[PDB]
């Protein structure tokens, strides 16, 4: 009975990267991290200036 | 008496953190440059310079 | 003296034969009077899809029901009667059925197995009772709060994929199955090219050979036009479900990364690092002087009452990490302490802990391999998993070649500032935010 | 064929530095398994089962 | 056995009565820091040690806040001077040592 | 085709103790001293002893400190357990070949130097009541500590499990002083996997020769009979019958034990109807719902309890247990066929034969064998004295379960669970 | 004891100008204070545990 | 054992913002208590530069 | 319980009475411990709405009287739906129950069926009580009849 | 229940100085602690007068 519970679908939330089931995200784990950082050390260098 | 920390297992843990504590370095060395716009280091450095002709 | 070097090349050679079938029929010879023969099937639930999910489990329960040859009772009372032992398991990628037996009943051994692979009955009545009896092994297994979190961690590790399904099914599926849905995932599946017939003590590999080849011949006298059963890679995704419950007494929580399968030489070093995290209870003896410093700790401070760490593969993925069960008020804790630890040995493994892990890992293995049984199952799943079977020697190798430094190597490429796929069931409320798990993935300092 | 505890049935406590506390002897249950509806905790006030201290590559 | 190990032990009978504790009540080991390792040997004191040493340093702290001591009789006589803390204190230092020995390898 | 199949050597010294040992060629080794010190050796003053005793096995020895034995074993993923039956206590300790020298004597000095200090068992007493509430979480662990307790009036019928009561009241002394007169020569054996004789024995004539413990059966469980019913809300009542039957080593010991697969004793194929199991068909007949029933065998030195163990719903439990009885009244009333035993003898060879299959399972047959019959009986010889039991020998087992004076314990609701002379 | 006395002496020369004699007992004062602190006492420590068999 | 929740002084820091459980629930009529806050340190920090002058 | 069960007799009798019925009087008038925040409201509840009725009833009443008394019963206590019988009638079984403790002394009852209050024989029971003894009638005193 | 131990702000105040376990031993020597404080209001309390002139 606790098999009944399935995840719900996220299709509608998930970066591009990571919209294929049959596509392993490794792949896009680099790219993803890196944008997402690349993002708080421009802004902290912001910060810093 | 700091003999406690003399043996193999601390000489593998110094040189693993060894990288780390080069780098903490490097950040600081450049972070005190950088904030005291450092007249002296910063001249060498081929772009920066604000205070040529 | 005899060395545990020596030792290892002392072990018989596993014997491999190839039918016309395809069905690989393989064995390893020893002195022993009795036996362990089965087949292990390419087959789980990993292949099966949304509405024939369960198909394989509800096979499992129908295997032993009767044959063509052997109906109902028949089987069982073959078995009993010559005083051998039947079972069968099922996991998302394999499925095996296998016979303890006196080994000089080797031959009728084999001749049930291949009747129960081979004919099946499926008596529609049989699969109305079978029907409400899986129904209530749901129930039953609704209670073992272990057993539930690591459904969720497979359902929202690899949430959309086929991986991310149960063994047993949904509850509907159960209820829906039908004879039809059965015959046609077994004729589907149940290919020799995805067969390995296995056997471990008192036989002879010829013996072996000669009985596959008599019992076994004709199974893929027709190899399929355009059935191509390939499995399609599963994503994993950085994910955490919650199952609140504040009225179960302690909570389990667990917590993995993505793997990276069977066949990767890199699982020898994790094995290694897991070994020097290792588990605990809380009925081991020996407390804070463990080696562990997770036990240690866990155990003085009463952070927990069980934990263990683990490598679960699956082709090309799978899960790295560790469970636990523990009060509502140490969960944070616990969770600190087991990923402190990941770091520490992703940046600072240093070298003795490192031959400790190495030396469980050995002890482990041999260990392991002890018995008819045991081996037999190495066999015939490493027949499916690495195409060959391993000899012990060449494990020795791999993991003598593992130090310090391809510990931490192996352990940032998985676990470092990774994505985990957390998942929660009981008194949960202290359980972190993924965010925070998240940013424990990863130290500031390094 | 002695080893009273093996020749299953009389109760046999195991205590362990690395693994696990045991209480392993015989009677029924696994029959009971099946027949459903044998619950189990799931690590309520206790320990951990199938123990470690075996792995692979 | 010396006429000179006599002086030392002269020295030390000396010290002991210019250190004073005795006047309090007090035994050598009633005046240790507390440590780790002091803790944990206090911990392994049988009972009637553990009270002993109780009273003894109740005595103290009690003479030392009315600034008094006890009648010269009652001083603790050095030579009866029972080194009751010692086996533990040197038996958890002991083991503290071995795990740090193990810590390096 | 895998090496010599060495033979295992076997060795009584002049002082008592046992030597054996089996040269293996495997990869890793195993080593057990086993001793004649387990639960019936207690007494109404000391119970739970042996229990503490059990849980002491890494305190610190002359030798090795706490710290360094669970250290120094783990270095090397080596194992330290120890296991307790009524009557024996058994420290079993494995590794790899190259690393017995460390195993063997942090083994050597827990069973022989054990300094049980004051304090670490002051610590260690709390374990009694966790180790404990982790065994009885399965019914039948309580079942049949009562079922013993019932049973005998003295020493077999002392717990396995410290009586609460007296945790925490278990003394340093009570420790000591059970060590020294029951792990003394004369009571244990020396056993080994991947280890040679000429070690063992070295070790043995070097470590282990000790005497000032006792000697004798020490008691000699004196059967009486009677019964104990615990009411408690388990969703099943779990309950066993029994009566007195054959000590370990005699003949009718065997018949006894064919009568166990006659009757049933534990399924032999996954999730089946237990066909060949005539208890269980026996109950089938007259019983609806879920149910389990085998027969029960556990033999002792010097006694031995027969009969069957039933888990039930409670409603029914007067309804599983009597159609039990009933059936084994009726092998006792002569209705057996000779190929009904037939089948049972191949169960029990089969079992046997597969039951020292592993290491960790051949150690403890040899080690249990030495204490119990001082000897080894290969095989073969097993095999062959269980083909001796005639099928009237199984009749006359039966006979003497149905006649004897019964013994029974029962936990769950008890409303129907019928007392014994309701049977 | 001796380093109280010794801090009312630096108290003293401070008071004092850059002269005579106070100059030569100032600069001994000196070296005295970190003598004291940084070798003296923790003897004096050492040397007390030996004496009570520590 | 972690040092961010047993050391006296982080406590008090743990409870003001890190660990204290928050509504997830609250909007931005909320943030008026750290700009509060924040102006009180830069209201406290120039006013004082400018009493270096004043 | 736990007050109660701070004497010995409390707990012997108990399992004297466990030991001695098969059902009825074997009951303990202090609650399992394994029911122990389980007995529930409806329990409670049908237990008073099946014994507490008029047939099982008596009022006493001192310095009050019988007309108010039989007002407030005429009035007030005229319920009946419960049961009636001795709902089960007690099955006498013998047998015994032994609890090791380390107590420091050793308490014991050893007991055989007699006869119902009421009966001849109950007196001739109660007789035989005061001829073996049952309990002091002197501080401090030998016994010397006991 | 006593105001003086569960009240948020009293607590502090409790273990300040009123239920705060203490040496029965103590001596002279540690009053300076509350004349330290004291001397730091006092401080605080007449040098602020005198900003209001100075
Ligand atoms: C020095 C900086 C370290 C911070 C410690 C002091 C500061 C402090 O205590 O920090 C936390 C951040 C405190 N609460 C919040 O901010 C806060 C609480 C609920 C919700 C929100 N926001 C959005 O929902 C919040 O922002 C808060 O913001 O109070 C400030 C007035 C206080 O500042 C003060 O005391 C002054 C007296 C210093
Ligand atoms: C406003 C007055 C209420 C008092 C609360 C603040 C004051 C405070 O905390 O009070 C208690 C009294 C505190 N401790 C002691 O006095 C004290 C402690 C052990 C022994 C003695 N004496 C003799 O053995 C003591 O006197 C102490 O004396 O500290 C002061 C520095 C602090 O003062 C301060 O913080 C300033 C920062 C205000």
């Amino acid at each position: 009975s606790h098999t009944d519970i399935k995840v719900p679908d996220f299709s509608d939330y998930r970066r591009p990267e990571v919209l294929d089931s049959t596509k392993s995200s490794k792949e896009s784990s680099e790219a993803r991290k890196g944008f997402s950082y690349l993002v708080t050390a421009t802004t902290t260098v912001g910060v810093a200036y | 008496m700091l003999t406690r920390f003399l043996g193999p297992r601390y000489r593998q843990l110094a040189r693993n953190w060894v990288p780390t504590a080069q780098l903490w370095g490097a950040v600081g060395a450049v972070g005190l440059v950088w904030a005291t716009d450092w007249r002296l280091i910063l001249d060498w450095v081929p772009y920066i310079n604000g205070k040529f002709k | 003296t005899a060395t545990y070097a020596q030792a290892l090349q002392s072990v018989p050679e596993t014997q491999v034969s190839q039918l016309d079938n395809g069905l690989r029929v393989a064995s390893e010879q020893s002195s022993q009077p009795t036996c362990t023969v089965g087949v292990w099937i390419d087959a789980g639930s990993r292949y099966e899809s949304e509405k024939n999910n369960g198909a394989g489990y509800f096979v499992e329960h129908l295997a032993f029901k009767g044959t063509k040859n052997r109906p109902g009772n028949a089987l069982e009372k073959e078995v009993e009667s010559m005083g051998a032992h039947l079972n069968a398991y099922s996991t998302r990628e394999h499925t095996a059925y296998y016979i303890k037996a006196l080994s000089k009943d080797l031959p009728k051994a084999v001749e049930l197995l291949a009747d129960i692979v081979q004919n099946c009955s499926l008596e529609d009545s049989q699969i109305e009772k079978e029907r409400d009896v899986i129904l209530q092994e749901l129930q039953e297994n609704d209670t073992s709060m272990r057993d539930v979190v690591f459904n969720y961690l497979h359902a929202t590790a690899f949430q959309g994929t086929p991986l991310a399904q149960s063994v047993e099914g949904p509850s509907e599926n159960v209820r829906k199955l039908s004879r039809a849905d059965l015959t046609e995932y077994l004729s589907r599946h149940y290919k020799a090219p995805r067969m390995v017939l296995a056997a471990a003590g008192g036989l002879e590999h010829r013996q072996l050979l000669d009985l596959a080849q008599k019992h076994f011949s004709g199974l893929s006298g027709t190899y399929d036009e355009d059935a191509v059963p390939t499995l399609s890679p599963c994503r994993f995704t950085g994910s955490q479900i919650c199952h609140r419950e504040d009225g179960l007494p302690l909570a389990h929580v667990a917590i993995a990364v993505e793997g990276p399968g069977w066949a990767h030489p890199d699982n020898v070093a994790l094995q290694v690092a897991n070994a020097i995290i290792g588990h605990y209870d809380c009925t081991y003896g020996g407390g804070a002087h463990l080696s562990s410093p997770l036990a240690s700790i866990a155990a003085t401070n009463k952070l927990c009452q069980s934990f263990q760490t683990f490598n679960i593969c699956y082709a090309d993925t799978g899960l790295l990490g560790a469970h636990f069960v523990c009060d509502h008020m140490s969960i944070d804790d616990m969770m600190f302490v087991l990923q402190g630890q990941w770091m520490r040995l992703c940046t600072s493994a240093t070298e003795s802990e490192v031959l400790r892990g190495k030396n469980l890992l050995r002890n482990a293995l041999v260990s392991h391999l002890d018995g008819t049984t045991p081996v037999c199952e190495d066999i015939g799943r490493s027949l499916l998993t690495y195409g060959r079977r391993i000899p012990l020697a060449e494990w020795e190798s791999r993991i003598a070649e593992v130090d310090a430094r391809v510990v931490r190597e192996v352990c940032s490429k998985y676990f470092y500032d990774q994505c985990p796929a957390v998942a929660g069931f009981g008194p949960i409320e202290q359980l972190p935010d993924y965010n925070r798990i998240r940013s424990g993935m990863f130290w500031l300092r390094f | 064929m002695l080893s009273v505890a093996a020749r299953s049935g009389p109760f046999a406590p195991v205590l362990s530095a690395t693994s696990r506390g045991v209480a392993g002897a015989l009677r029924p249950l696994v029959q009971a398994a099946v027949p459903a509806t044998s619950e189990s905790p799931v690590l309520d006030l206790k320990r951990s089962v199938l123990c470690r201290e075996s792995l692979r590559g | 056995v010396s006429a000179s190990s006599r002086w030392l032990e002269g020295i030390r009978k000396w010290y002991y009565n210019a250190a004073g504790f005795n006047k309090l009540g007090l035994m050598r080991d009633d005046t240790i820091h507390e440590n780790d390792d002091v803790k944990e040997a206090i911990r392994r004191l049988p009972e009637n040690l553990y009270d002993d040493r109780v009273f003894r340093i109740k005595r103290a702290l009690d003479l030392s806040m009315r600034q008094q001591i006890l009648p010269k009789e009652q001083w603790t006589k050095y030579e009866e001077d029972k080194s009751y803390l010692e086996p533990y204190l040197k038996e958890v230092i002991r083991e503290r040592k071995e795990r740090e020995e193990w810590a390096k390898k | 085709v895998p090496p010599h199949p060495q033979d295992l050597e076997f060795t009584r010294l002049p002082n008592g103790l046992v030597i054996a040992s089996l040269e293996n060629y495997a990869p890793a080794s195993r080593i057990g001293l086993f001793i004649k010190a387990g639960s019936r050796y207690e007494n109404s003053n000391n119970l739970g002893t042996s229990h503490l005793l059990r849980l002491a096995s890494s305190l610190t020895t002359k030798g090795a400190s706490s710290f360094k034995i669970t250290r120094g074993i783990e270095a090397v993923g080596g194992k330290l357990s120890v296991t307790s039956t009524r009557e024996n206590m058994a420290y079993t300790v494995e590794c790899l070949r190259d690393d017995v020298d460390i195993l063997m004597e942090f083994l050597l000095n827990v069973t022989t130097a054990p300094e049980f200090r004051r304090w670490e068992v002051a610590a260690l007493q709390p374990q009694l009541r966790i180790d404990k509430a982790v065994a009885l979480q399965n019914p039948q662990a309580h079942v049949i500590e009562n079922l013993h307790a019932a049973a005998y009036r003295n020493a077999l019928a002392n717990s396995l499990y410290c009586p609460d009561y007296r945790i925490g009241k278990v003394t340093p002394v009570e420790l000591h002083d059970y060590v020294q007169n029951h792990f003394t020569s004369a009571r244990m054996a020396l056993i080994g996997l991947g280890v040679s004789h000429p070690v063992l024995k070295q070790v043995a004539e070097q470590f282990l020769n000790i005497r000032g413990g006792l000697g004798l059966s020490g008691a000699k469980a004196k059967y009486h009979g009677g019964e104990i019913r615990e009411q408690n809300g388990d969703s099943l009542v779990h309950a066993a019958l029994v009566a007195e039957s054959a000590a370990i080593g005699s003949a009718e010991a065997n018949a006894f034990s064919v009568l166990q697969h006659v009757l049933g004793a534990g399924p032999h194929v996954k999730r089946g109807s237990n066909a060949t199991s005539s208890l269980y068909q026996a109950v089938a007949k007259g019983v609806h719902q879920p149910f389990d029933v085998s027969a029960f065998n556990a033999s002792y030195s010097d006694s031995g309890l027969f009969g069957f163990y039933t888990i039930s719903q409670a409603a029914s439990a007067g309804d599983v247990i009597k159609a039990a009885y009933n059936q084994v009244k009726t092998i006792a009333q002569g209705n057996l066929s000779n190929p009904d035993v037939q089948a049972a003898k191949n169960k029990l060879k089969a079992g046997y034969l597969m039951s020292v299959e592993s290491s960790e399972g051949f150690l403890d047959e040899v080690g249990s064998q030495a204490l119990a019959a001082g000897s080894y009986t290969p095989p073969s010889t097993v095999l062959q004295q269980i083909d001796a039991v005639a099928d009237a020998d199984v009749i006359n087992a039966a006979k003497k379960f149905v006649s004897g004076r019964k013994s029974m314990a029962a936990s769950g609701n008890l409303g129907h669970t019928p007392f014994i002379d309701e049977l | 004891w001796a380093l109280v006395a010794d801090l009312l002496t630096l108290t003293w020369i401070g008071g004092q100008p850059v002269e005579h004699p106070y100059i030569t007992i100032g600069q001994l004062a000196s070296v005295l204070y970190f003598l004291l602190i940084l070798v003296l006492m923790p003897t004096a420590g050492t040397i007390e545990n030996k004496l009570l068999k520590w | 054992t972690n040092i961010r929740k047993s050391h006296p002084l982080m406590k008090i820091v743990n409870n003001a913002f890190i660990d204290l459980p928050a509504p997830s629930n609250i909007s931005s009529w909320w943030n008026f208590g750290s700009l509060l806050g924040i102006c009180l340190i830069l209201q406290i920090l120039t006013g004082l530069f400018l009493a270096m002058h004043y």
